[PDB]
């Protein structure tokens, strides 16, 4: 129904090796479009999505000032913070950064966000309100004393409000037919016949999106919530995900176990047995 | 310097069988450092044409890789995932089991 | 060894974010090669020909587009030998501050702006910004003074400069900056105009 | 489209 | 920082040769002093202490036998408080031009000095000496126009002041003067009476 434009920024830091190694990714609910790798051997941004990538030069371009310029940042930012916690001069560290949008089906900003991590640790984030933070210690403190005087809540609050969102329309206008559509999972159940009188079936749903789903098991009509057992949702390599949930079961008594599946592109939610070859 | 181990999944794209061409994956999740070594083996060791997804991360900081690689598998080929990372003790290596 | 070479930046020291800036260095020493080093939060090493001609040897050295780390302290050298470098004596120390990064300080001066000769007069730079020190510069003055501020005190953090007994008037400007980042300070107040009566 | 780097952290 | 205090001389602002003025400074403030600042060439600042009464503190300055020196811009201050004074905000402006130290000149009103109603004017101050600019006063107490000086026009240093459809009669004077020193105006034109049917 509703959808969000969300970046991940990673700032790593590797204090012999040489210097910060800057990494970004952009996507648009469950699919990425956009990449920056500040190792490649041209530092540039780089498409991950046929609509985005219809774009031309100066948009590319653009963004990849962005990019360039962000790692010239996150690399002050990374050896700033080394000395607001006062560490080892080569002592390796991390700065992660997530911002975003979230509309409604309509278009129109729910939520908007921009928070950062260090070494994995909830750093500083923007509030709810767009205009203020939070501090997760007294470092991140001294940054928002800064910021505040920055007033980057008011600028980053006008993208997340502003452009954060029209980009999002743009995006998913023209990859309607990808982001807009659904794109059901291709069903079916394998049967394993684990020990003498036992069988385990595993129902597979593939190549689906988002990576939303829910897959379950009833033995008679009745939920098996408790021994049905599934893996966690991956991703097929290719824009579509995977998963499969598994029950054992005393063998003949095969049909009276139905899977049912529930995913965006369905209709109407799927169920589905084993068909026993012939 | 909080640490989080690497879940993983070795699997292919499609629906694996023989004599067919497909890819070869290991989704290392919710891992922390970034930091990590992930090779993918057939029969025993490393293979070449590996690639792997464009560093991400999770709600919960924590990031995640895809790794993969094509390939058309045999009934007579194993294949297994190696990882490696600061929070394990040793390369915990994962067999490929197309039926999981 | 040889003397020290000379340098100086154009338009000058403090340097607008985003905006550029050109470090020159030169000296009537023929030296082949000038080498312009930064110290501090992200040392460096500028390599560059030097350029012999309308009787100076010099190499204009271009501080891209200003930012957090191209701030610092700037010091060049130059070499007669290439490759190894017979490195010269250091020219003199050149702090590229940059500016604009932070909400205007307010620049006041009590009694007043105006004022009958001899007189004591003091600047003072205020803000709720939470700002540690503050820097106040009168228009074509090379050096740039420097006080602490003074801490949360019913709605912001002051820093007074003493200016003693008022003879020749003057516009001067104020900043703020924060500890750790020295070379980080804030948009320049209005300019105030002292007059001396 | 990225938000525009402002400020180092 | 006192409001500024107000500024008026008597008779006026221009100020004959030899001639004395007095420019007063005065406001509902009462402060116990006033200076009289002028700037230019030969600045300088007199002092005087506030006449209070009818609720107004006021401070005649009487500018002494005007000449050369004298003419310039003139500002006050008050001051509630002694020994360091308490300046307040500068009074307006008040450029004292001295006059009378040039050759008349000659002004005249083209079609003629008696015109019909709606019909156009215009007044011209022509003159042997080549002044660059001219001005032109009404009944000396209601402006101050100034065009500057046409080059060689059929043997004199000319300047037509259009006046545009004629309405009201009105006696204009003429004054000319040099570029760098602005403060300084020749003898008044002989008063030319404009008349309107």
């Amino acid at each position: 129904g509703s959808h969000s434009m969300r970046y991940f920024y990673t700032a790593v830091s590797r204090p012999g090796r040489g210097e910060p190694h800057f990494i970004a990714v952009g996507y648009v609910d469950d699919t990425q479009f956009v990449r920056f790798d500040s190792d490649a051997a041209s530092p540039r941004g780089e498409p991950r999505a046929p609509w985005v990538e219809q774009e031309g030069p100066e948009y590319w371009d653009r963004e990849t000032q962005k990019y360039k310029r962000q790692a010239q940042t996150d690399r002050v930012s990374l050896r700033n913070l080394r000395g607001y916690y006062n560490q080892s001069e080569a002592g390796s560290h991390i700065i992660q950064r997530m911002y975003g949008c979230d509309v409604g089906p309509d278009g129109r900003l729910l939520r908007g966000y921009d928070q950062y991590a260090y070494d994995g640790k909830d750093y500083i984030a923007l509030n709810e309100d767009l205009r203020s933070w939070t501090a997760a210690d007294t470092a991140a403190q001294i940054t928002q004393r800064k910021w505040e005087a920055a007033r980057e809540a008011e600028q980053l609050r006008a993208y997340l409000e502003g452009l954060c969102v029209e980009w999002l329309r743009r995006y998913l206008k023209n990859g309607k037919e990808t982001l807009q559509r659904a794109e059901h999972p291709k069903t079916h159940v394998t049967h394993h016949p684990v020990s003498d009188h036992e069988a385990t079936l595993r129902c597979w749903a593939l190549g689906f999106y988002p990576a939303e789903i829910t897959l379950t098991w009833q033995w008679d009509g009745e939920d098996q919530t408790q021994d049905t057992e599934l893996v966690e949702t991956r991703p097929a390599g290719d824009g579509t995900f995977q998963k499969w949930a598994a029950v054992v079961v005393p063998s003949g008594e095969e049909q009276r176990y139905t899977c049912h599946v529930q995913h965006e592109g369905l209709p109407e939610p799927l169920t589905l047995r084993w068909e026993p070859s012939s | 310097m909080i640490q989080r181990t690497p879940k993983i999944q070795v699997y292919s794209r499609h629906p694996a069988e023989n004599g067919k061409s497909n890819f070869l994956n290991c989704y290392v999740s919710g891992f922390h450092p970034s930091d990590i070594e992930v090779d993918l083996l057939k029969n025993g060791e490393r293979i070449e044409k590996v690639e792997h997804s464009d560093l991400s991360f999770s709600k919960d900081w924590s990031f995640y890789l895809l790794y993969y690689t094509e390939f058309t598998p045999t009934e007579k080929d194993e294949y297994a995932c190696r990882v490696n990372h600061v929070t394990l003790s040793q390369p915990k290596i994962v067999k490929w089991d197309r039926d999981m | 060894v040889h003397r020290k070479p000379s340098l100086l930046a154009h338009p000058g020291r403090l340097v607008k974010s985003e905006e550029t800036v050109i470090l020159q260095c030169w000296s009537d020493v023929r030296f082949e090669h000038f080498l312009l080093h930064r110290e501090g939060k992200f040392k460096d090493t500028l390599h560059l020909i030097g350029e012999h001609h309308d009787g100076v040897s010099k190499a204009n050295f271009s501080i891209g587009p200003m930012m957090q780390d191209l701030a610092g302290t700037y010091r060049c050298y130059g070499s007669v030998t290439h490759s190894p470098y017979q490195l010269s004596a250091p020219s003199d120390p050149l702090d590229i501050v940059i500016t604009g990064l932070y909400e205007k300080p307010s620049l006041s001066a009590q009694p007043g702006p105006t004022v009958l000769a001899g007189e004591s007069v003091t600047l003072s730079c205020s803000s709720r910004s939470s700002y540690d020190m503050y820097h106040l510069s009168r228009e074509g003055e090379a050096h740039e003074c420097r006080f602490s501020a003074g801490p949360k005190v019913n709605g912001t953090f002051q820093a007074d400069f003493p200016l003693g007994p008022a003879t020749h008037g003057g516009t001067y400007r104020c900043f703020g900056s924060f500890r750790d980042s020295p070379y980080e300070w804030s948009n320049s107040s209005d300019p105030l105009l002292v007059s001396v009566i | 489209g990225a938000v525009d780097p402002l400020l180092a952290l």
